[PDB]
RNA sequence: AUCGAAUCGCCACCUACAAGACUGGAGCUUGCUCCCUCGAAGGCGCCAAGUAUAUUCAUGAUCACAAGACA
RNA sequence: UUAGGGAUAUGUGGCGUCAAAACUUAUGGGCUCAUUCUCGAUACGUAAAGGGUGUUGGUGGAUAUCCACCGGCCCCGAAAAUGGAUGACGCUUAAGCCCAAUUAGUGAUUGCCCAUUAUUCCUUUGGUAAGGGCGGAAACAAAGGAGAAAGUGUAGCCCUUCCGAUGU
RNA sequence: GCCAGAACCAGCCCUACUGCAUUAUCCUGUCGGGGGUCAAAAUCCGGCGGGCAAGAAGUGCAAGAAGGGUCUUGGU
């Protein structure tokens, strides 16, 4: 009957929300070797140098439940959810975009415009 | 000197007593106190204490920890070698509480020490409009 | 598009909470037509869901006679062989803006069609958009910072009513009826807006004083 | 009402390498530049500011054009213009960001427990005044219910 | 009922409205002086329903989609 | 100016969207308004004589006002046969034109975006290629290992080094 | 002989930390002659008296033996 607010005592997020903008490209076409991630509230080139070296994830799902990590140790995280991982390598332009490279492959082109999470580890401070 | 177990290369911010942020693992976003560093440039060992935030004595490394400016100045017992953490046992359940109660003993005799005990119970999360790249810690 | 019975039974088998996606609603009163369209064309293509509102209030620089002729030079274009296959000339301000956004998108791929169907672009503020959160604005495109105030400008609802667009007066009576309704709602709760701020000044000195000179260091008193 | 660029008009710098610092206009060059000096501040020596970077305040010392750099320190001392500025609310917002841009994580926690205190008190004061007058939505609907149910 | 999924900010305080050659209120010397609401914050939310010696948390073992998800 | 690939840095050209980069940069200066092929705008590259009391600077004369000249942008001059093109949208506190900067009278360097170029790191292949080793040093069972050819060309005798590489 | 994480070597690629010279058409001091103003400070010109405008200058050269990269090389 009283004024009781909502409080957001969920599990925390320790990542920064970013967007796969696209790839490095010129007029002549793409270089899919390295990708471009626009992270929210990062808007100066000095603000992207803080994030250089952090780990980066693109979370998606498949169709079947293929095998994840801790498949035997933790069968509750068995999911259709997959993930591709990367590192921020360098800033890209004055406007605070990052130039990331994923591990051993490239990010799928389906991910362009979709949510990429960038993390706070590996830590420097 | 590099083969000596006292050889560290760890950051000057991750000192014993420095209140940390866990950033990863099970207890992410919690605030745990850094107890010491294991030998042969080993990982950090953090207790919460479990009385406050639920973080036991556990190994974590430096790159998965934001070390802040806030210290509590522990001078507590260090009988946690590189082998209670090997393949809850009543030894680790006793080693917990003997270091657990030594933390709260050192939390409360700190000036502004009740403000820091509440600081260890809060949870760090990234809000939808805040910039961790422009913050002092 | 109403949801089908396959899309309705699954919201009953699974007990689906009423869901709203993260939609940014821009109030385009007094915006530059192509500066707002380019900010929107980049955000839609970065995966933002954008509802655009009040498109009859967009501004184009120049005399109204000038911008009306440029639409009539555009209406001069049609496929002479078969004009049913021709350029289709949309007269609504809400449809002039969808075109101007679309001509800044990669329109002939699927990534640029997934971004043009993320834009909605109403005109006036419809009843489903009113109470869904505060409208936002594009402060780098707002005509009081982008047009020199001595130069003439052109309201898009007035350019478009003289080239077609037979619903100018309908929009003008749906927005006269809204601002009358939304100002009756705002004289209400003025003893609720003043109730909280006379309780947030009263919460001081009822709260401990060691949390007030930390609330006055950061200027939140 | 807007405040004119004149000799003596205190301006605050908008976004230079200064961003928050106040200074006194001691000469007007032309339609877009002035000379700005505040003897009280270290970084505010007599330099040239573009008028797109200034913000004129309501305060204006009675000093002449191209002052002598020692009668300027006399002019803002007798006027007390720096202290009248130092108690305005907009100046408090300047010194408040300087705490937020220098806050540690512990004094960001202190701001969160201060705001959750004041918020908890303002919603229980709002509770124990909405029982007396039926203002809120819980209390309008129950007042128009118990009168006929 | 297949269905495991990608998404991660809530509000019956924002969710009314104009204006920028002005938009707190007045004075008259019309660019200065004077008044308090001081003119540069929509509120909340971020782990005791609230700043106070209160009581669970491990063994999920050192990162992995957050193994949670009705705020 | 071109072997098969990476990293960094450039060049020509760019930085409002398409489209990578000024999330439409400056805490730079001026100039410009154009009403039915619709001002203008990336060289090569495909409208003139003449006119204007449009605006903005100059020069020389004269008594705050006139007079003769010269320049910048803008307008007029300027009329064709499918609907049509600064590449498109658009832009007018430019996203136009001429100058100029590089985070701005703060304290000295290089704003950043793109190559089959440059530097450097690997791998290949060929040299007017250049050097080294090739008398098995000793020793060693099962229940530290194998190779070692005096060689144009091989699954190249084995290593080290250097330069070149596209083509009808 | 699979996938990740950190650590530490070496190499190489980044960026922090700066000295030597130079000021003068300049700095400062007062008496003029000039200005404008309600009166006068300034802009401006000139005498001879002193000078260091001192993270002082965006002027010449810079040699200052690291914190970050290396799914930008090899190793344990
Ligand atoms: N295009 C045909 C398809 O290629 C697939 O493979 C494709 C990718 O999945 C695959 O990428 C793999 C990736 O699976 C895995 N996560 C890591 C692996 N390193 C990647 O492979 C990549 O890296 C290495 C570099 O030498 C190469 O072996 C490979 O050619 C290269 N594509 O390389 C191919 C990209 O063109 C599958 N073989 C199969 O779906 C199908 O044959
Ligand atoms: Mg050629
Ligand atoms: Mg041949």
């Amino acid at each position: 009957k009283t004024s009781r607010v909502n409080r957001n005592r969920k599990a925390p997020r320790l990542y920064m929300k970013g967007t796969l903008a696209g790839y490095t490209r010129g007029l002549h076409g793409q270089t899919k070797q390295t990708a471009l991630v626009r992270v929210e509230n990062v808007n100066t080139r000095e603000d992207a140098t803080w994030y250089v070296g952090k780990r980066v994830c693109y979370v998606y799902h498949g169709k079947k439940v293929k095998r994840c990590v801790r498949w035997s140790k933790a069968p509750a995280r068995r999911s259709t959810t997959r993930a591709l991982w990367g590192r921020v390598t360098r800033p890209h332009g004055n406007a605070g975009m990052m130039r990331v490279k994923f591990n051993g492959a490239s990010v799928p082109a389906s991910a362009i415009g979709r949510r990429i999470r960038v993390y706070l580890y590996p830590s420097q401070i | 000197s590099r083969k000596s177990p006292e050889y560290t290369t760890l950051r000057k911010s991750c000192a014993p007593g420095v209140i940390a942020i866990i950033l990863a693992g099970r207890f992410r976003g919690r605030r745990a106190v850094i107890l010491k560093q294991l030998p042969h440039n080993g990982p950090l060992v953090v207790s919460g204490p479990m009385k406050y935030n639920g973080v036991p004595i556990r190994r974590i490394d430096s790159r998965y920890v934001i070390a802040t400016s806030t210290k509590v100045d522990i001078s507590s017992v260090d009988t946690a070698p590189i082998t209670p953490e090997v393949f809850v046992s009543d030894a680790r359940a006793q080693l917990q509480k003997k270091i657990d109660a030594a933390l709260i003993a050192a939390i409360k005799k700190d000036a502004q020490g009740k403000e820091k005990a509440g600081y260890l119970r809060s949870v760090f999360t990234v809000k939808p409009g805040d910039a961790p790249h422009r913050w002092n810690w | 598009a109403f949801p089908s019975r396959k899309d309705a039974s699954r919201a009953q088998r699974k007990s689906a909470k009423k869901h709203r996606p993260e939609i940014i609603v821009i109030d385009l009163k007094d915006h530059v037509l192509g500066r707002a369209a380019a900010v929107v064309a980049k955000q839609l293509l970065l995966g933002k869901k954008i509802t655009v509102v009040r498109c009859e209030q967009l501004n184009i620089a120049g005399t109204e006679i000038r911008n009306k002729i440029k639409y009539l030079q555009y209406l001069r274009k049609r496929k002479l062989t078969n004009p049913t296959k021709g350029p289709f000339h949309h007269r609504a301000p809400s449809d002039v803006f969808v075109r101007t956004v679309r001509s800044m998108l990669p329109r002939y791929t699927k990534r640029g069609m997934k971004a043009l169907n993320s834009l909605v672009a109403y005109e006036g503020i419809p009843p489903n958009v009113v109470r869904t959160g505060g409208r936002v604005v594009i402060p780098r495109a707002q005509r009081h910072v982008c047009y020199r105030s001595e130069r003439p400008y052109t309201v898009l609802g007035n350019m478009c009513k003289h080239v077609g667009w037979k619903y100018s007066d309908v929009v003008a009576n749906l927005e006269k009826a809204r601002v009358e309704k939304a100002s009756r709602h705002h004289e209400k709760q003025a003893k609720l807006r003043e109730a909280w701020k006379a309780a947030r000044k009263e919460a001081l000195a009822k709260m401990p004083k060691h949390n007030v000179e930390v609330l006055k260091k950061f200027g939140y008193a | 009402k807007s405040h004119y660029i004149c000799a003596g008009r205190l301006v605050r710098i908008l976004r230079g390498p200064r961003q928050d610092r106040v200074g006194v206009i001691v000469d007007i060059v032309d339609a877009n530049r002035v000379l700005v000096e505040n003897p009280e501040d270290a970084k505010m020596w007599r330099h040239v500011q573009n008028l797109k970077n200034v913000e004129p305040l309501k305060y204006c010392v009675s000093v002449s054009r191209n002052c002598s750099a020692k009668a300027l320190k006399d002019a803002l001392a007798s006027s007390k213009a720096l202290e009248k500025y130092a108690k305005t609310r907009t100046a408090a917002r300047v010194e408040a960001k300087k705490a937020c841009a220098a806050s540690t994580d512990f004094e960001r926690y202190q701001l969160r427990v201060a705001r959750r205190s004041r918020a908890h008190w303002a919603r229980k004061v709002f509770d124990e005044k909405d029982a007396k007058t039926p203002v809120s939505w819980h209390k309008v609907a129950l007042k128009k219910m118990q009168k006929k149910a």
